[PDB]
């Protein structure tokens, strides 16, 4: 066979810790999730210091706590405009599960507040800015360094699915890399509790899996065919399926068709093709052997799982970093001021949060 | 190319959700 009784022995073990530990992470999450923490801060405690990003419901901007002169990022929701643009749930949602989750590649929420016009909140400052950038700029990621990265996406989602939350929300903008080098993911908004199936129309056209574009009820898979896309994006510089107008990436996406750079090893082809499965029966992440069809594929036989979850592998680039509050990893944007109005707004929507 | 595609395709930035 393809290993020897050491090396079978060895992973098989390797396989049933990874069991263990997510079962006790499930218990630790569950118990967070029913009862989660709220008001743990105020916004005179922090000065702004400048914007590092802006959206349709808010911005997020660099604070710098008062009292300990750490800094953080401080993302900012008009309450008026998240309950106009329908994103209630989305947004209580979103905190519940960064209270509740806990993982070395997911941003630790370290405290939450509201006013009369806006939703605060407070997480840890990731100063590397978005993998985004930095792709573009270096244009394509070896693929050792696109290896680095990748391990870390298949781990947290190994940790999510156990958890029974599905990501959805996968892209390079969505990754922003930390001191260290190593990733954080941010974003939760369309992140969702699903055991079985569901149904929404959501995400990015070129991440999209082929089941969310034809309105299929889909599954935890939709993450696995986000991580090929990802994989494809770093390793190429581009994405695998695109055109000018989002229809034309549906029809790339849904053709079972990819094509690939001559650089692109044939491990990593051949694994991309198994995630690019738009056979869902046939697709590296949904079938029997679950995420171990991907964590013992070929173009990760060189990755040291345990080492990547414990930090301790040297990363392959490290973000320039000048001393707390740098900000020169981020786009510059216009400073608006944070109004805050006499009287409550949207009150009974936002209890919860 | 299949670079040259990319750049033609306008969709070298940042990319909003649908
Ligand atoms: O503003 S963000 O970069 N935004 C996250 C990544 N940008 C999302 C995005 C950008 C462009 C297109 C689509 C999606 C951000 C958010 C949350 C915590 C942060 C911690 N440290 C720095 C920045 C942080
Ligand atoms: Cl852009």
């Amino acid at each position: 066979g393809h290993m020897g009784n050491a090396a079978a022995a060895k992973k098989g073990s390797e396989q049933e810790s990874v069991k263990e530990f997510l079962a006790k992470a499930k218990e630790e999450f569950l118990k967070k999730w029913e009862s989660p923490s709220q008001n743990t801060a105020q916004l005179d405690h922090f000065d702004r210091i400048k914007t590092l990003g802006t959206g349709s419901f808010g911005r997020v901007m660099l604070v710098k706590h008062k009292e300990t002169g750490n800094h953080y990022a401080m993302k900012i929701l008009d309450k008026q405009k998240v309950v106009k643009l329908k994103q209630i749930e989305h947004t209580l949602n979103e905190k519940r599960i960064l209270q509740a989750v806990n993982f070395p590649f997911l941003v630790k929420l370290e405290f939450s507040f509201k006013d009369n016009s806006n939703l605060y909140m407070v997480m840890e400052y990731v100063p590397g800015g978005e993998m985004f950038s930095h792709l573009r700029r270096i244009g394509r990621f070896s693929e050792p360094h696109a290896r680095f990265y990748a391990a870390q996406i298949v781990l947290t989602f190994e940790y999510l699915h156990s958890l029974d939350l599905i990501y959805r929300d996968l892209k390079p903008e969505n990754l922003l890399i930390d001191q260290q080098g190593y990733i954080q993911v941010t974003d939760f908004g369309f992140a969702k509790r699903v055991k079985g199936r569901t149904w929404t129309l959501c995400g990015t056209p070129e991440y999209l899996a082929p089941e969310i574009i034809l309105s299929k009820g889909y599954n935890k898979a939709v993450d696995w065919w986000a991580l090929g896309v990802l994989i494809y994006e770093m390793a190429a510089g581009y994405p695998p399926f695109f055109a000018d107008q989002p229809i034309q990436i549906y029809e790339k996406i849904v053709s079972g068709k990819v094509r690939f750079p001559s650089h692109f090893s044939s491990d990593l082809k051949d694994l991309l093709r198994n995630l690019l499965q738009v056979d869902l029966t046939k697709r590296f992440g949904n079938l029997k052997n679950g995420v171990n069809d991907i964590k013992n594929h070929k173009w990760f036989a060189t990755t040291d799982w345990i080492a990547i979850y414990q930090r301790k592998v040297e990363a392959p680039f490290i973000p320039k970093f000048k001393g707390p509050g740098d900000t020169s990893n981020f786009d510059d944007y216009e400073e608006e001021e944070i109004r805050v109005s006499i009287n409550e707004k949207c009150g009974k929507e936002f209890t919860e949060f | 190319t299949t670079y040259a595609d990319f750049i033609a395709s306008g969709r070298t930035g940042r990319r909003n959700s649908i």
